[PDB]
RNA sequence: UAAAGUUGCUGCAGUUAAAAAGCUCGUAGUUGGAUCUCUCUCGGCCGAAGCGUUUACUUUGAAAAAA
């Protein structure tokens, strides 16, 4: 990213799996950035704000995508405990 | 009494060895201490404004001092007010031979005497009511260490409290954190 | 049978990082393999780890940060002096950038680059980036 | 899957394990206090005994060796320990 | 749900359940369905975690409420069981239904006719819907499944457990999904019951249509 | 795996985590000590006493009641074998096999699993020789096998 | 000589392209699990004779014909 000067020469960041942090590549058309929306906790309606998930196509392909969903999601409050 | 090796009294010594001439003159345990002897005795704050005291045991008396360990400690409890009492026996930590040394170890290092071994028997004697049922070392990102043991839960209330005890005095005569925990497997 | 026990556990570790999992196990443990796994630590490649005791030889859970592409062994333990250094590197680390060739030496386990701080050479272990 | 805690096993799957294979290994046979109606002391047996052991106070078989666990006489009281 | 007693399941919901059978699964379980199973019964039936169902299905109702525009949401059922379920669904959510065979090449080939690229994809079952599933790795679309016992899990994003063999089972877990989502969208309230009741997300077998007529 | 077999069994005693005298245990390191020279008296090997010992009297180790092992017991009371245990038993069937073989001389599976037995007591015999258990003088015969059984 | 990673220590191959001995045992060879954190004297803030068991390793220093 960063030259001796500071400034940043990269063309691009590319993000990373919630899941495994590893990179998604530019052809990884397996991949996907899923939104869950947040939820007001008295009325129980879309306050429109959401959790971004990003999962690389390895892990769908493993059928982990779930799980690591679910995960994530239970991290950010959106899944109660147990 | 208290019998020091380096010729050597002190006064909180001689206050723990009054205490235990006070034992042995009158209670049920008086042919016990008659032949039982300690080495030292230390105060250490633990916490906030709480103290605790350490006894010093020669190895052999050990044992026995063991089986009336929990009988004395609540004496001396109830004499000492609200300070905690722990049993830890007097063992020499020899240095690792090194190339550059001179004549003062002829003999091979007993594994007995070297620091590891005497700091998980200090460890093993630290909790002695509670059996050690595991043990974890957890390295932090800083590369520090912390101590988890799992104490058995059989002897559970007797020595819960003594937690937040047995760490300060571990980390005070061994220099390692330690965590004490209860899991639910022995 | 089972010999140089750092090159079972850092094939475990890549073998999980691989696999995408967030820890491993690596039994049996050993000083070697504990300061290995420190070195790649300060260097934030691996993350915490815990060591169990049972009575016989440890075993380690290593938490896995997916920061790590390959953690290998370099068997036999070649000894490297400082003028092999850079040949070294340039044959074990993909960049100049970053990437560690972990070596013991008289003052401890080390990275390459606290290696040259110290000015002593070692014996390669591996290597890890 | 890809985050199972190997650090914390539930004790069931745990003791599902084959005894080596267990985080910390434990066996899986035990000591038992076993007592006769026939004999006024109780004696300690192996739950996988491998000889025939005798009653203290009688001359009756306690238990018989098997594969594994030993096959305890029927109408003694066995209680395990710890 | 997050805790929030709003988003709790209730008793009537249970009720259902337990009505259609969607807490049983089958006698199979995929490795990766391990977490949504309570327990095996004595005939070799897994039963479903239903709090583990009503998790997955507000998980869902969340995903497809976070895209703004209804029609880029796709349901998919290839199975006759869930053909009408999923034409409800898409009438009163506003998604885009494809109820009976799914043309390959439609999320990938454009020139085709039914050519079309949702932004989130439903599907009924993955083992009957594994085609469009396949394609969702083509074009970066995450996916939600209603999975059984032994359900692949490949492709599948969100995958709610519940039972997805019987039409009753189909039919309510596709209605309670759509009223989720009504709910998170604010159209329905979650005070008084909906006004639609799950019999007509149901399937009707031919016969079932004779004999009614 | 085995040292000569394909077997690559996993079987064997998995000691608890705890090194200390079970709680039902009563006896005393001087009882066992007793117990152990007992049974030595008797004849047995250090193996079958600490059977007897588990099996019978709550022993479930005796190096956590005693301190010592059972064969470092009896060499320091004085009544240990001339030759080590598993040696012994190895030259026993050794001895076996080929008295087996003089009758049955078409056995070669015999001749196969005797040469086994015969590598085997052959590494044991310099293991033993290295430690200094052995004199250093001390030779595995095809005559004299009988003699030491 | 490089190309030749077609001699492969770096760094090759051996199911079918060339190729694992028919099969075990076995000596030399090669390889080998965890573990152990600086003292008597001399010319009162010094200086040392050392045997601390050594070796490998590493670093330093000396010495080492120019061309």
């Amino acid at each position: 990213m960063q030259n001796d000067a500071g400034e940043f020469v990269d063309l691009y960041v590319p993000r990373k799996c919630s899941a495994s942090n590893r990179i998604i590549g530019a052809k990884d058309h397996a991949s996907i950035q899923m939104n869950v929306a947040e939820v007001d906790k008295v009325t129980g309606r879309f306050n429109g704000q959401f959790k971004t998930y990003a999962i690389c196509g390895a892990i769908r392909r493993m059928g982990e995508s779930d799980d690591s969903i679910l995960r994530l999601a239970k991290a950010d409050g959106i899944v109660s405990k147990n | 009494i208290v019998k020091p090796n380096g010729e050597k009294p002190d006064e909180f010594e001689s206050g723990i060895s009054q205490a235990l001439l006070e034992l042995e003159m009158n209670s049920d345990l008086k042919a016990q201490l008659r032949e039982l002897n300690i080495t030292a005795a230390k105060e250490i704050e633990v916490g906030g404004g709480r103290k605790a005291i350490i006894i010093f045991v020669p190895v052999p008396q050990l044992k026995s001092f063991q089986k009336i360990q929990v009988r004395l400690v609540r004496e001396l409890e109830k004499k000492f007010s609200g300070k905690h009492v722990v049993f830890i026996a007097q063992r020499r930590i020899l240095p690792k031979p090194t190339r550059k040394s001179r004549t003062k170890n002829k003999q091979k290092r007993p594994r007995s005497r070297t620091l590891t071994a005497v700091h998980d028997a200090i460890l093993e004697d630290l909790v002695f009511p509670s059996e050690i049922v595991g043990k974890r070392i957890r390295v932090k990102l800083d590369g520090s260490r912390l101590i988890k043991v799992h104490l058995d839960k059989a002897q559970q209330n007797n020595v819960e409290h003594k937690v937040e005890t047995f760490s300060g005095v571990y980390k005070k005569l061994t220099g390692k954190d330690v965590n004490f925990e209860f899991p639910e497997f022995q | 049978v089972r010999m140089n026990v750092l090159a079972d556990a850092l094939k475990s570790i890549n073998n999980a990082e691989k696999r995408g999992k967030r820890q491993v196990l690596i039994r049996p443990c050993s000083k070697v393999i504990v300061r290995f796994l420190t070195v790649m630590m300060k260097h934030g490649y691996i993350g915490e780890f815990e060591i169990i005791d049972d009575h016989r030889a440890g075993k380690i859970v290593v938490n896995l940060t997916g920061r790590l592409n390959k953690c290998g062994v370099i068997s036999p333990r070649f000894d490297v002096q400082l003028k092999d250094l850079e040949k070294w590197q340039n044959n074990l680390l993909p960049s100049r950038q970053f990437g560690f060739i972990v070596l013991t030496t008289s003052a401890g386990i080390m990275d390459h680059e606290e290696a040259r701080r110290k000015h002593t050479g070692g014996k390669i272990l591996g290597f890890f980036f | 899957p890809l985050a199972k805690d190997l650090l914390h096993p539930s004790p069931e799957e745990e003791k599902r394990k084959h005894k080596k294979k267990r985080l910390v290994q434990s066996p899986n046979s035990y000591f038992m206090d076993v007592k006769c109606p026939g004999c006024y002391k109780i004696t300690t047996v192996f739950s996988h005994a491998q000889t025939v052991v005798l009653c203290v106070g009688c001359s009756t078989v306690l238990c018989q060796p098997t594969g594994g666990k030993a096959r305890l006489t029927e109408g003694c009281s066995f209680r395990r320990k710890q | 749900s997050g805790a929030l007693d709003v988003l709790q399941m209730k008793e009537e919901d249970v009720l259902k359940f337990l009505a259609a059978g969607t807490h049983l699964g089958g006698t199979n379980l995929d490795f990766q369905m391990e977490q949504y199973i309570y327990k095996r019964k004595s005939d070799g039936i897994y039963i479903i975690n239903l709090k583990r169902t009503w998790e997955k299905l507000l998980l869902a109702a969340r995903a497809i409420v976070a895209i703004e525009n209804p029609a880029d949401v796709s349901v998919i059922s290839s199975r006759n069981t869930g053909q009408r379920a999923v034409l409800k669904f898409a009438a009163a959510t506003g998604a885009t239904p494809i109820a009976g065979r799914f043309t390959p090449g439609t999320f990938t080939n454009q020139i085709q006719a039914a050519f079309r690229e949702p932004r989130l994809l439903v599907v009924t079952d993955p083992r009957a819907d594994h085609q469009p599933l396949t394609e969702a790795s083509y074009v970066n679309l995450p996916t939600i499944a209603l999975c059984n016992t032994d359900s692949p899990l490949r492709y599948v994003d969100i995958a709610i457990p519940c039972n997805n063999k019987g039409a009753h089972s189909v039919g309510l877990m596709w209605w309670m999904l759509a009223r989720e989502v009504l709910r998170m969208r604010g159209t329905i309230s979650r005070e008084h019951p909906w006004e639609v009741m799950p019999d007509l997300y149901f399937y009707r077998d031919p016969e079932e249509i004779e004999k009614e007529e | 795996g085995r040292m000569h077999a394909p077997g690559k069994g996993l079987s064997q005693s998995a000691l608890p985590y705890r090194r200390s005298v079970p709680t039902w245990l009563k006896l005393t390191s001087d009882d066992v000590k007793e117990q152990i020279y007992k049974l030595a008296k008797k004849g047995l090997t250090p193996s079958q006493i600490g059977v007897i010992l588990r099996d019978s009297h709550g022993v479930a180790q005796v190096r956590f009641v005693t301190g010592n092992k059972i064969l470092r017991i009896l060499k320091s009371k004085g009544l240990a074998p001339d030759l080590p245990e598993d040696l012994y038993h190895l030259i026993k069937k050794a001895v076996a096999v080929r008295k087996h073989l003089e009758r049955n001389r078409k056995d070669k599976d015999a001749k196969f699993r005797l040469i086994l037995i015969e590598s085997r007591i052959h590494r044991l015999a310099r293991y033993y020789k290295t430690k200094r258990v052995l004199p250093p003088n001390w030779k595995y015969e095809s005559s004299t096998a009988s003699a030491l059984v």
